[PDB]
């Protein structure tokens, strides 16, 4: 999520990334803790049997006969935890995320009901809009005369300087707001 | 929506109608503004109106 | 550039300059009073004055005057062993149909 | 081996079953580049306009509008009268309203026949 | 309703199961030693850590960002921007 | 701010005209294909993949 | 009736002599006033009609109407300066000026007891709409629109005029009472099929009937705010009316020629309802609707049973009110964003929660949901329809199902979800548009809580 | 009660048994019926006593409207609009007058089958006879008008019926 | 520790609220209070006979007292 995606997975990345969701699936059939730990370190066992090989035409065959025993065989209700993307709480809070944007159109009672607050949120502000000029002054100066070819952002070579494009990451709403 | 409301219910009905408007109205107007042109015309009129009305 | 056209102008906001704005004039005494004249005419007159007019609205459709003609009828009809509803709505007698 | 999936439209093909996966060419890693690098540029340029302090309200996205312009208005410039479209429009059209035109008329007609040879229940049909 | 994460409390869990791994000597784990540099590891043990993580803590990481975490400062740090802990 | 340029047209007959097409989309060329010419009324919109 | 025609034709001096900030005040004012002045045509009698004079009347049908009509002006008022901020004052005169014609038009077309005048202010009523449409419209299509609903009006109409002028000359008056007194059966003869067909035809087209109802969706959706209002909430129910007034004189023509128009208004009902399912746009999904709820009425009037006419009239006045509270918060929505696509802003539950709280309660009262009179108004079509025949239950139902379908889609897709994160313009809510869904939605409550009201002469 | 007349709205007499305990338990029900008379019905008593004493005060009466009959359609003669908008607007409050009828037998019915209870079937035979011949007059009368109908329609209606009577009698005969 | 909850504002509703109900209950109480009022004083008619060579009026035909006037 907060790493900028390449232009492909190397076979590394695939194996690797097969390898834990056959560990995940495996966990989901095997409930019980030392049954699981058994037919985890078998399924390592496999894959540290086939983890030297210099053909790598055969190891890609390899890859893809792994991939379809993996569909044959996976669990057809895995274990999901609750915050992840299938998981039975996942976005439960996104109803509860309200922007800044959102907080500054408040009525100045209820600002006034806040004073220490907007204070420094006033210095958040203003830090915010002494800084733009020089970051899109960085972004444009070191890009190819191309344009971007990744999605990677520089960060602060200044000792003044915050990185570019700082701001909503920084001040993104809470996991919990309310 | 697409195949019926936006394409042949359109066709049918106002474009159709349209179309044949405009196609009457260019040939009435497409006219050279000659006057031998159009005295032939009355005189075939006038042949017409003599001959087929009694 | 084919005009000399205006820019196309910023949106304008009414809570900017009058944070308590009910959102009708930029006036702040006339937005205030168009809200209130609003509120009461239309509220309270029309909706309350209007809807307990028309809840008492004088029985002008005859219910409870047909309800009470019927009860008569049906007393008299059932008392004197008579149907209740008689099967034609107008006299035979003064029907004249053809040969 | 293992019983194969056959994928569907309704159930498509898995990324890890995909046959072109696994055989990739040299062209294939600089198509992977370049779609890479416009999805980098439009990323690049809507940050700026989003993280750009002084802005106020929404960034129009070309790609919505010409989405809803393709969706609505820019349909029948581009109808032409084919026999496909033809025989599609007079069926879903036409076919439709005599079906049901059919169903209703015979059930009418089989109702006022019993209406008229008196052996239909209407007892207590007082609203109609 | 549970009780907030802190800094310290992320640090002691992350080496807590770092030491109860048998590969890792405990004696010479330390908050910045590299698994595959300084450890000896390989990337199906990082993968297995990174899992033992994610069971310790009752949330997933990404595959994106997995890979990267090359060492329990590392996972503490992201374990923390990911809960919003900053004390 | 969009121009006329940049709205859906007619189908593409001419690889200029699905070149200029694609670049329109913010596609390449090579990954840009419309719909047949059925008259259906789609034009030179791309055709994508029929996922979700 | 002039008790109520002179405040309007006064309305237009006040407005015209009323200050340049002061305009917008007078006009909701008077305007409320002169509909609770109006709220004493209610009081109707049982057998027959209220006979003021000898030009205009008063039944159950028109007075819902007449009452509907001025409570929408005042809305109209509201939702017309929300927009018209930065005008001129000549302006907003003539804006204020082209909604009062209106209203005074569409005052004395229900009030109207000849057929003759009530054609030529029915067709009056074009003059104001078109106006309004191709001058104070948004987009490039509002040339467009005002052609498509105008051809499309007058081409229906002009018809009816021949067919009315000629019913005068056989039968010696064309007032209502009249015609309806000494009517006499409609042989089946070929003339007599042309003139029914005129006369349903020209109605139906102001209804719209489906095929016939392009019109509609270009002008609703490229209309202001306040022609949006008004050509859905009253302008819909000229059609209904007509065809109810004028079908005392077409028996018993009526059973055989009715079966086209009953195919076509049921299966464009579901038709519409399905577009409704996949509509990019809010306008024109609140469009669709309203010709579904428009199908479903010219079904009960074509059926013409006493349980038929009581549900047409009460889904009138429902759809009405409804689809006018509908085009309101879409109308909110694209001031916020100035886009009117669906998907553009998400999140505003969590943005603006009495709105969400306004938009729950129309979308509720959108699909038939107990006891409102939207409800009503289906129950007694759909109970007259089965009493037609039995396969109509089938449309019905599935009517229903696609109708609370599109409706949830709408209230999920713009008010659910999570918001969208570069739309930071949105203003809390003001309380003008509050007060506008409020009186909105407060007289349809009232009205389920007495429904005898708007169930017209056949009650 | 006196409100509503007893012959249009008939009970039968109500026969409630008589309490033959058999236990030494006391009665919840009787104990709870005790305290809801003690806290409810002398308040509400009390406050009624006082409402009617301050009506009793004010005493003022309305009238029970009354229409003579008028010459009907029948007498009525061809396009003469006087004497069509007279018999319309008395067959309009007959047909009205018939509608309220067929309410009460409805209330009737409905009101004898919830007294009976699980014995309805038997018992409220009565009644259902009743309301199926008022039913039927009332469809004979009114069955098939439409929208749109009139005095001239229930008679144009009623002349067919009297055709096809008088048709069938005929063949009968012969 | 006690943090900030970022919320909508909530003001400009509650104000709807708060007036919609002020003026709706400014003449809906003193409505109510002339209702209840009338009717436990002025109580409703009650039916009789119409007396021999008496010709009443049209809210004397009516029950309700308001209805009458
Ligand atoms: C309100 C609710 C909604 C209401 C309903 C709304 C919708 C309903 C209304 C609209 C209904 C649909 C449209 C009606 C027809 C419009 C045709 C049109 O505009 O054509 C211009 C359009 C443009 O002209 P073009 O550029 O010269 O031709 C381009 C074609 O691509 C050139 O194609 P091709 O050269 O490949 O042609 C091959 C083939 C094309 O036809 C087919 O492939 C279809 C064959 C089956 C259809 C015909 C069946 C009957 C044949 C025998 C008839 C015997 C009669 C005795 O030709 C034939 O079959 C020979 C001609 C057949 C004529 C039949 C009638 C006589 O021409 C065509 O589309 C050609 C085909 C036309 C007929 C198609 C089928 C029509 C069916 C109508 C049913 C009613
Ligand atoms: C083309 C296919 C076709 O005929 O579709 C009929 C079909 C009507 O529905 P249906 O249930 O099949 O008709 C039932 C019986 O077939 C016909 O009913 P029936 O046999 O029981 O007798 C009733 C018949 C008695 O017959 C006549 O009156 C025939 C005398 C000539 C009438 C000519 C039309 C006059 C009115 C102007 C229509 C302008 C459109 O009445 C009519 O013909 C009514 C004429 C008006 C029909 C609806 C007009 C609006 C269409 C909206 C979509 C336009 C696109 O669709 C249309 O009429 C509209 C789409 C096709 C155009
Ligand atoms: C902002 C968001 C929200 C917006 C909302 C939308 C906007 C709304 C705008 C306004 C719309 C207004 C529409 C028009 C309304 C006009 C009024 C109307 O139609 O009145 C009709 C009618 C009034 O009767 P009427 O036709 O005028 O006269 C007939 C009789 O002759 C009368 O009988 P009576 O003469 O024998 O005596 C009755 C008399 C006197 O009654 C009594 O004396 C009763 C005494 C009871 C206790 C007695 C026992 C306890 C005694 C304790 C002490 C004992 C010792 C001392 C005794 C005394 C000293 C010796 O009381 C009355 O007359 C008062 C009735 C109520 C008047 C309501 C006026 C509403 C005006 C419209 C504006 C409203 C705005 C809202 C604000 C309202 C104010 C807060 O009925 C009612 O008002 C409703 C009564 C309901 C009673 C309970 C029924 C059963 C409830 C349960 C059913 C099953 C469960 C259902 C769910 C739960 C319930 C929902
Ligand atoms: C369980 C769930 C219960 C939830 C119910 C919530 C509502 C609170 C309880 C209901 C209130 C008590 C019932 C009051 C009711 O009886 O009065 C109604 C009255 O309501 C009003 O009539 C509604 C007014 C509707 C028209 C308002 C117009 C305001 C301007 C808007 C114009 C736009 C309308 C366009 C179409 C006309 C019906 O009349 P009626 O029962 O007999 O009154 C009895 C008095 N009598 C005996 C003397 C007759
Ligand atoms: C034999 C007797 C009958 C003879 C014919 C009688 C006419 C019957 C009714 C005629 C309909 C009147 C409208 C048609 C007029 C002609 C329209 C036309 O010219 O088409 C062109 C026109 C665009 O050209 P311009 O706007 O002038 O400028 C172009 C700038 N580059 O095309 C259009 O899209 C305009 C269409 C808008 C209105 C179309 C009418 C809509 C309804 C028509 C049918 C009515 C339906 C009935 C219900
Ligand atoms: C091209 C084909 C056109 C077909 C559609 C018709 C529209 C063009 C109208 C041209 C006239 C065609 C119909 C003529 C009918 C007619 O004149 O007779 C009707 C009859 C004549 O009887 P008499 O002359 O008195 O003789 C007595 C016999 N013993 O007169 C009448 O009843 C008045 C009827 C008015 C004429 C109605 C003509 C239009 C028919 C309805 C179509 C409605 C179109 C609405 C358009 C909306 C959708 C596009
Ligand atoms: P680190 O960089 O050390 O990683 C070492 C890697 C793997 C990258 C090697 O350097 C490498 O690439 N080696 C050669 C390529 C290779 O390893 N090929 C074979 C790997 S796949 C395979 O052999 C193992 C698959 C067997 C198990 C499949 C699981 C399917 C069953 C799942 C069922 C679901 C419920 C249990």
């Amino acid at each position: 999520a907060f790493s900028a995606p390449a232009a492909y997975l190397t076979h590394q990345q695939k194996v690797l990334r097969l390898y834990k969701r056959a560990l995940r699936h495996l966990e989901s059939w095997c409930v019980h803790r030392d049954k699981y730990r058994y037919f985890a370190c078998l399924m390592r066992a496999r894959f540290d049997e086939h983890k030297n090989e210099k053909d790598m035409v055969k190891a890609t065959q390899l890859l893809r006969q792994a991939e379809e025993e993996f569909w044959y065989g996976q669990h057809p209700q895995p274990y999901i935890f609750p915050e992840s993307p299938g998981g039975t709480s996942y976005e439960r809070y996104e109803c509860y995320k309200v922007p800044e944007w959102c907080l500054d159109d408040w009525h100045p009672s209820e600002k006034a009901m806040y004073p220490d607050y907007f204070a420094k949120r006033e210095q958040w502000k203003r830090l915010r809009r002494e800084s733009w000029e020089r970051e899109v002054k960085q972004l444009q100066e070191e890009t190819p005369p191309g344009g971007p070819r990744t999605e990677a952002l520089p960060p602060a070579r200044k000792e003044g300087d915050l990185p570019p494009l700082w701001w909503h990451i920084v001040t993104r709403p809470r996991e919990r707001p309310m | 929506s697409s195949l019926l409301d936006l394409i042949w219910l359109e066709t049918i009905l106002p474009k159709t109608t349209s179309f044949i408007q405009m196609k009457m109205s260019i040939m009435v107007s497409n006219q050279k503004g000659l006057i031998k042109l159009y005295f032939l015309s009355f005189l075939i009129t006038i042949m017409i109106s003599m001959t087929l009305f009694n | 550039i084919r005009l000399q056209e205006d820019p196309d102008p910023e949106d304008e906001n009414l809570y900017e300059k009058n944070p308590d704005s009910h959102g009708y004039d930029k006036d702040p005494i006339v937005d205030l009073w168009n809200m209130r004249v609003v509120f009461f005419f239309g509220f309270s007159i029309v909706l309350v004055l209007g809807s307990t007019f028309v809840a008492y609205l004088p029985d002008y459709r005859m219910q409870e005057w047909a309800r009470r003609e019927a009860e008569r009828l049906v007393k008299y009809r059932e008392a004197n062993g008579l149907p209740l509803m008689e099967s034609n709505c107008f006299d035979p007698n003064k029907i004249q149909l053809p040969e | 081996s293992f019983p194969k999936y056959k994928p569907s439209r309704l159930a498509t093909l898995p990324a890890t079953l995909d046959p072109a996966e696994y055989d990739i060419s040299p062209e294939t890693r600089k198509a992977q580049a370049e779609r890479l690098a416009i999805r980098s540029r439009l990323k690049r340029e809507y940050l700026l306009q989003y993280n750009d302090p002084n802005r106020l309200g929404v960034i129009e996205d070309p790609a919505l509008i010409r989405w809803t312009y393709a969706r609505s208005a820019n349909i029948y410039p581009n109808f032409r009268p084919t026999p496909k479209t033809s025989l599609l429009g007079a069926l879903f059209g036409i076919g439709p309203l005599f079906f049901w035109y059919y169903v209703f008329k015979t059930d009418r007609d089989k109702k006022e026949k019993l209406i008229q040879e008196g052996k239909l229940d209407q007892t207590f049909n007082i609203s109609y | 309703d549970a009780p907030p994460l802190t800094l310290e409390a992320i640090k002691d869990r992350v080496l807590y199961v770092l030491k109860l791994y048998d590969k890792i000597d405990p004696e010479k784990l330390s908050v910045n030693s590299h698994f595959m540099k300084d450890l000896g590891l390989d990337s199906l043990d990082q993968v297995e850590i990174i899992m033992a993580m994610e069971d310790e803590f009752g949330f997933e990481i990404p595959d994106i960002d997995a890979e990267k975490l090359m060492c329990p400062q590392e996972i503490v740090d992201y374990i923390a921007d990911k809960k919003d802990v900053y004390e | 701010h969009v121009t006329k340029d940049m709205f859906p047209g007619p189908y593409p007959k001419t690889p200029e005209e699905r070149a200029a097409a694609a670049k329109k989309y913010n596609m390449r060329v090579e990954d840009y294909e419309p719909y047949p010419d059925d008259g259906m009324g789609y034009g030179d919109y791309p055709k994508l993949p029929d996922r979700s | 009736m002039l008790k109520i025609i002179i405040p309007t034709t006064m309305l237009l001096p006040m407005t015209w002599m009323s200050k340049h900030n002061m305009i917008w005040i007078n006009a909701t004012v008077h305007s409320l006033l002169i509909s609770l002045i109006s709220l004493s045509l209610l009081n109707q009698l049982g057998e027959n009609s209220l006979n003021f004079s000898l030009t205009f009347f008063s039944d159950s049908l028109s007075a819902p109407l007449l009452v509907l009509t001025t409570w929408l002006l005042p809305l109209m008022l509201m939702a017309s300066q929300s927009h018209l901020s930065k005008e001129t004052t000549t302006r907003k005169k003539l804006y204020i000026t082209m909604l009062i014609l209106l209203q005074l038009f569409l005052i004395m077309t229900f009030t109207a007891t000849e057929l003759i005048l009530f054609y030529i202010l029915f067709e009056a009523t074009l003059v104001p709409t078109l106006i309004i449409i191709t001058r104070w419209g948004n987009q490039t299509e509002r040339l467009n629109a005002g052609l498509y609903f105008l051809f499309y009006t007058l081409a229906g109409s002009l018809p009816l005029l021949v067919a009315l002028v000629y019913i005068q000359n056989t039968t010696g008056s064309l007032n209502f009472l009249i015609i309806h007194y000494w009517s006499h059966p409609l042989s089946n003869s070929w003339s007599n099929i042309f003139m029914w067909l005129a006369c349903i035809m020209a109605f139906m087209v102001k209804m719209p009937l489906y095929g016939l109802h392009l019109w509609l969706p270009k002008a609703h959706v490229e209309a202001p705010i306040a022609g949006s209002m008004v050509l859905a909430a009253v302008l819909l129910k000229l059609g209904g009316y007509g065809m109810m007034r004028i079908t005392t004189i077409l028996n018993p023509l009526t059973n055989y020629m009715a079966y086209p128009f009953l195919m076509l208004s049921m299966w464009g009902m579901i038709m519409t309802s399905s577009i409704c399912l996949r509509q990019t746009d809010l306008k024109s999904l609140i469009a669709y609707s309203s010709v579904s709820h428009m199908a479903l009425v010219i079904v009960a009037i074509m059926i013409q049973t006493p349980w038929s006419f009581m549900g047409a009239t009460a889904l009138m006045i429902a759809h009405g009110l409804t689809s006018s509270m509908l085009f309101c918060l879409a109308n909110t929505n694209y001031e916020r964003v100035h886009s009117r696509t669906m998907i553009l802003a998400r999140g505003l539950q969590t943005l603006l929660p009495l709105m969400a709280t306004w938009w729950l309660v129309a979308s509720l009262t959108n699909l038939a949901l107990p006891p409102s009179i939207n409800l009503i108004g289906e129950l007694f079509i759909i109970t007259a329809s089965f009493s037609w025949s039995n396969i109509t239950i089938i449309l019905m139902g599935m009517n229903m199902m696609i109708t609370a379908l599109y409706s949830l889609y709408m209230l999920i897709t713009t008010q659910r979800g999570k918001y969208t994160h570069h739309i930071n313009n949105i203003k809390p809510s003001f309380t003008r548009e509050n007060a506008l869904m409020a009186l909105h939605i407060l007289p349809l409550l009232l009205l389920t809580l007495n429904p005898k009201m708007i169930l017209g002469p056949l009650y | 009660p006196d409100s509503w007349d007893k012959d249009v709205y008939p009970e039968p007499p109500r026969r409630t048994p008589a309490p033959a305990p058999q236990t030494s338990l006391p009665n919840p029900v009787t104990y709870l019926t005790k305290i809801f008379d003690l806290l409810v019905d002398r308040p509400v008593t009390l406050a009624r006593e006082f409402i009617e004493q301050q009506h009793a005060k004010n005493r003022y009466y309305y009238y029970h409207r009354e229409f003579r009959r008028v010459p009907d359609i029948t007498e009525c003669e061809e396009k003469d609009i006087l004497c069509m908008f007279e018999a319309e607007m008395q067959w309009r409050r007959d047909y009205k007058v018939d509608q309220e009828i067929v309410n009460i037998i409805q209330e009737r019915l409905k009101a004898c089958q919830q007294r009976e209870g699980e014995s309805y079937r038997q018992n409220c035979a009565k009644e259902l006879e009743q309301f199926t011949q008022v039913s039927k007059a009332f469809q004979d009368r009114y069955s098939d008008l439409g929208a749109h109908y009139s005095a001239r329609k229930c008679l144009a209606k009623q002349k067919q019926r009297m055709l096809a009577e008088r048709k069938a009698a005929k063949e009968a005969a012969a | 520790k006690r943090l900030f909850i970022i919320k909508p504002s909530g003001f400009y509703d509650r104000r709807f609220l708060k007036l919609m109900r002020f003026y709706i209950l400014l003449t809906g109480i003193p409505v109510a209070i002339g209702i209840t009022l009338v009717n436990v004083f002025i109580g409703e008619a009650e039916l009789a006979d119409i007396p021999e060579g008496y010709v009443p009026e049209h809210w004397e035909y009516f029950k309700h007292p308001i209805s009458r006037w």
